[PDB]
């Protein structure tokens, strides 16, 4: 069995929104078994400020910048959504 | 109704049946992509593509277990 090939096939907690669009990743990275994985290019993400992430909870608070993952960076596309953690 | 995790990297290669404990289907159109999540006996979750034959067969096997 190839553990290395499957190292990043684990699920990840996403952020919801009150906007009726898909769930999106916070940023473009996630851990699997404590190891770093990168979301695929084009994956939907939220780019939050350092101030915003301190108060990111399971309820919305302020507007969140939507983006897409590009080589591990969540690049903003101009759209704003009211995002929050799924439970 | 809203999935608490979503899959964005799907395991292409077969997971041995002896390692599998259970599965759940992520079918919500609210995740960016649909997936099957297998839970292993070590309690790890592994994302897989519901369109692979081995995924469908592993689901049938676990249904019989």
């Amino acid at each position: 069995y190839d553990y290395e090939e499957a190292r990043c096939a684990c699920p990840a907690r996403h952020l919801n929104n009150t906007n009726g669009t898909v769930l999106k990743l916070l940023g473009c990275h996630y851990f699997c078994n404590g190891t770093l994985c990168t979301a695929p290019d084009g994956y939907p993400c939220y780019n939050l400020t350092a101030q915003q992430v301190r108060t990111l909870t399971t309820y919305p608070n302020t507007s969140c910048a939507v983006g897409v993952c590009m080589k591990g960076t969540c690049v903003k596309n101009g759209t704003m959504e009211q995002c929050f953690k799924t439970p | 109704s809203v999935p608490t995790t979503c899959c964005f990297n799907l395991a292409n290669r077969k997971i041995p049946l002896q390692r599998l404990e259970s599965y759940r289907r992520i079918t919500s159109g609210k995740c960016p992509q649909k997936a099957v999540i297998f839970k292993t006996k070590l309690a790890k979750d592994i994302c897989a593509d519901p369109k692979k034959k081995w995924v469908q067969d592993s689901m049938k096997y676990l249904d019989q277990k």
